[PDB]
């Protein structure tokens, strides 16, 4: 067959709706929205030659992990026995070939004025550069963007539930790890839904929403298997991504690597263990929540998740936490 | 935020 234009991934109406809404050394995330829904566009630079935010462009048989996670996370909400909604939804990939569309750079210049960005300005790219663009479902704003906009700590708890019995699903299903679960690549979207719904080995369960749908993102480095073929990132010679300080997000890259031996094609699921931890910490010393901490009612649910976070290392998977840890009872 | 640190 052969790439694409960025038109066709992007005719007229929908590339001028293009705003940018996240970025990482992968390339450039943009918000749509085509049929009157809105959708999240990820675009990633391959196959050419110029260093890209600091590093060289994936292959096209090096970016086809992400591809082949995103589809069967995707998937799991339509499944049986191991359902859940708390990935993210996959349209479509597409190669797609040409320069930087002069809209989505305009729109990259106001991402870059009002936010910041730490990415290179995509203006260097030639006529007959190649991408890969995957359009997921909008899944809402980040947990870190988020972090003054939680109303309470039952928010806190909910989210925390609903985070525990996603990667339990995916370890159910897939032997699952996500393995860089930073407070980016939780997405939270209001939901008019009370109670949320998954399935874990045939038992189906729900969790109150507490006006929030999470959805769990961005699998560059995520690990699964299905047919017992593994897919997955080696990071073993990657040195970089364990030498981070001041967040303890950048510990957990360490005590992963700890876990499983720098063996990064085995099955180590309390590597969702410590991104659960991690993200447990950040509820508990980041957020301000819009009704801080004021009754008897809220300061119990605040010494639970404590409780959790002080116990949850003691668990050895996602699985094992939302199956026996006495906060989900 | 962001996998490896980074302003
Ligand atoms: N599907 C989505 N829905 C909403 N936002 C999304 C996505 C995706 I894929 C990514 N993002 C935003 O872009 C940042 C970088 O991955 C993430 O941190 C996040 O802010
Ligand atoms: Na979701």
């Amino acid at each position: 067959k052969g790439p694409v234009p960025f038109s066709h991934c992007l005719p007229t109406e929908k590339l001028q709706r293009c705003e940018k809404i996240g970025e990482g050394v992968f390339g450039e995330v943009f918000q749509t929205i085509a049929d009157h829904t809105p959708v999240a566009i990820k675009i990633i630079a391959i196959e050419g030659p110029d260093l890209v935010n600091g590093s060289h462009q994936k292959t096209f048989e090096e970016i086809l992990p992400e591809i082949i996670i995103s589809k069967e996370l995707s998937l799991l909400s339509g499944e049986v026995c191991n359902r859940t909604e708390g990935f993210i939804g996959l349209n479509s990939v597409h190669c797609v070939q040409g320069s930087y569309p002069p809209l989505l750079l305009k729109a990259w210049d106001h991402y870059n004025s009002t936010k910041g960005s730490a990415n290179d300005r995509p203006d260097f790219f030639k006529d007959d550069q190649l991408f890969i663009v995957l359009e997921f479902e909008f899944g809402g704003i980040d947990l870190e963007q988020m972090r003054t906009k939680l109303s309470s700590l039952a928010t806190a708890k909910s989210i925390l539930h609903q985070l525990t019995a996603s990667l339990a699903v995916a370890e159910a299903s897939l032997r699952f790890e996500h393995r860089d679960l930073h407070w980016g690549n939780v997405l939270l979207k209001k939901t008019s839904l009370k109670k949320l719904h998954y399935t874990l080995n045939g038992k189906s369960s729900t969790i109150p929403s507490c006006g929030l749908q999470v959805s769990i993102i961005d699998y560059t480095l995520s690990r699964l298997e299905r047919d017992g073929i593994v897919v997955f990132c080696d990071v073993s010679m990657d040195e970089d991504l364990f030498t981070g300080d001041g967040d303890y997000q950048f510990d957990i890259y360490r005590l992963m690597k700890k876990e499983n031996n720098n063996r990064w094609g085995e099955y180590h699921p309390y590597s969702n263990v410590l991104w659960l931890h991690y993200l447990t910490d950040k509820m508990l010393k980041q957020m301000t929540f819009k009704t801080k901490c004021n009754t008897p009612a809220m300061k119990q649910i605040k010494r639970k998740i404590q409780e959790f976070h002080r116990t949850m290392l003691n668990f050895s998977s996602a699985t094992d936490l939302l199956c026996q840890h006495s906060l989900f009872k | 935020a962001r996998t490896k640190q980074t302003a």
